[PDB]
């Protein structure tokens, strides 16, 4: 549970810091990293 | 300090320094935001160099975003400790349970962090609230 | 007695504090006391709580300062019902001396005898070793919760 | 705007720009082609900067490419209104069929269109068109 308080207080410090909306907008845009560890995810599940 | 973290804040970087001199300006964000919709008022843009001691570098954000987030955990180890805190372990405990529950847990919590927590979550109609995708959320997974 | 293990005790202390500043109610204190070894009955536990009413004891608190002295006259007992006792005792207790006892028997003479205790209390603690017999083995049980 | 289609347009720039700096020049795409087979002329380079208003930068040719682009629709949805527009549901429909339906399909349609389609589509040898494949080559299956 502290673990998690940490992470949400810390989350509740920084959902409201403008620079977040900004630089989240971009994330979703680049996904190499995203798209290979998605492809060996779904490798693993067709398999199992 | 995280390669994945670090590495993915510079890629998102290199691509937002349209003039790729390591030196963020109003230029670039400022276009980035005219391309995604409404053009940011440049006193945001004052506001978000304010920070910098100048024109936001790489390192600069760098450090910015890492005295801002250092400290907080990947939703893998926020979803195991979510685990054995619900016995279904189906990720569908209720919100009025994490209210009775937060008011106390380790140190005292009060009622704005209940409030925002179910006006920003995905709640059902009776309480219930799904973290498999939430706690992901609070990962930037989808928000 | 002494600091050494004083540290242990505030951070248990403190660890089950509604309010976080080491006020934790009479039924809660006694709990953490069974918690750290020392599990006696609660009759010697209002005997040494000041003889106080169920009302008293959900709503009065204790600090940790009294609490010291609590646990001393808990640590003058010295001693508990011993392990011989429990076993020759639900040995005699079964109806054929079959290595084991019946289950629905002990959740009865559990929740209705001495002290009382909810039915979920003794669920759980019988919960996991049952059996299609219906009758447990009390000697792994018995042990361990002398041990544990 | 397609997170797939920019994702991969980018992809193929940040590939194709052997300098890494944004700004496409006559040099990646000249020693790419080169590689390829023979040089481009610089004409040919040199028209294909003339869109842009210097050298492509990376949001130069996002935005050329968006519309001159923005408008189609991907080979699902292609093939599902060719689904429907079949009985036999194998995607085996004959071409003159295909011309004789366009030339009143809502708006009056021309004889460029079908004579280009039958010279640049896997038409067999009485009339029949498959574009299980045909339509993915649209969309850059195979070209």
């Amino acid at each position: 549970m502290k673990v998690i308080q940490r992470n949400c207080a810390a989350y509740l410090k920084l959902r409201n810091w403008q620079w977040w909306r900004l630089f989240t907008k971009v994330k979703p845009l680049l996904q190499v990293t995203r798209q290979e560890e998605e492809m060996q995810a779904k490798d693993e599940e067709l398999q199992r | 300090f995280d390669q994945s973290q670090i590495q993915e804040f510079k890629e998102a970087f290199n691509m937002i320094d349209q003039n790729r001199d390591g030196f963020i300006d109003k230029e670039d964000l400022h276009d980035m935001l005219a391309s995604m919709g409404k053009n940011p008022t440049d006193e945001y843009l004052e506001g978000m160099m304010s920070e910098a001691p100048g024109p936001i570098n790489f390192t600069m954000f760098l450090t910015m975003f890492g005295e801002k987030l250092n400290g907080t955990d990947p939703e893998d180890v926020i979803r195991n400790a979510f685990a054995c805190f619900d016995e279904e372990a189906s990720g569908f405990i209720h919100e009025d349970h994490l209210r009775e529950l937060l008011t106390t847990m380790g140190d005292r919590f009060t009622d704005e962090e209940v409030d925002e927590m179910y006006r920003e979550a995905p709640i059902d109609k009776k309480g219930n609230f799904n973290y498999v995708e939430f706690t992901r959320i609070l990962k930037h997974g989808a928000k | 007695f002494s600091e050494e293990q004083t540290a242990e005790f505030k951070e248990a202390f403190q660890l089950f504090d509604r309010t976080g500043d080491g006020k934790i109610l009479y039924s809660q204190c006694g709990d953490v006391m069974r918690a750290l070894g020392q599990n006696p009955t609660n009759a010697e536990v209002m005997k040494v709580l000041g003889n106080p009413k169920s009302d008293e004891m959900n709503l009065k608190t204790l600090n940790f300062e009294q609490f010291l002295p609590m646990m001393q006259t808990i640590a003058k007992n010295k001693d508990q019902g011993c392990f011989e006792d429990y076993v020759e005792g639900l040995r005699v207790f079964d109806k054929e001396g079959n290595g084991t006892v019946m289950g629905a028997e002990i959740r009865h003479v559990l929740v209705t005898l001495g002290e009382k205790m909810t039915e979920e209390e003794v669920e759980q603690l019988v919960a996991g070793h049952e059996d299609s017999n219906g009758c447990i083995n009390y000697e792994e049980l018995v042990r361990m919760v002398l041990s544990g």
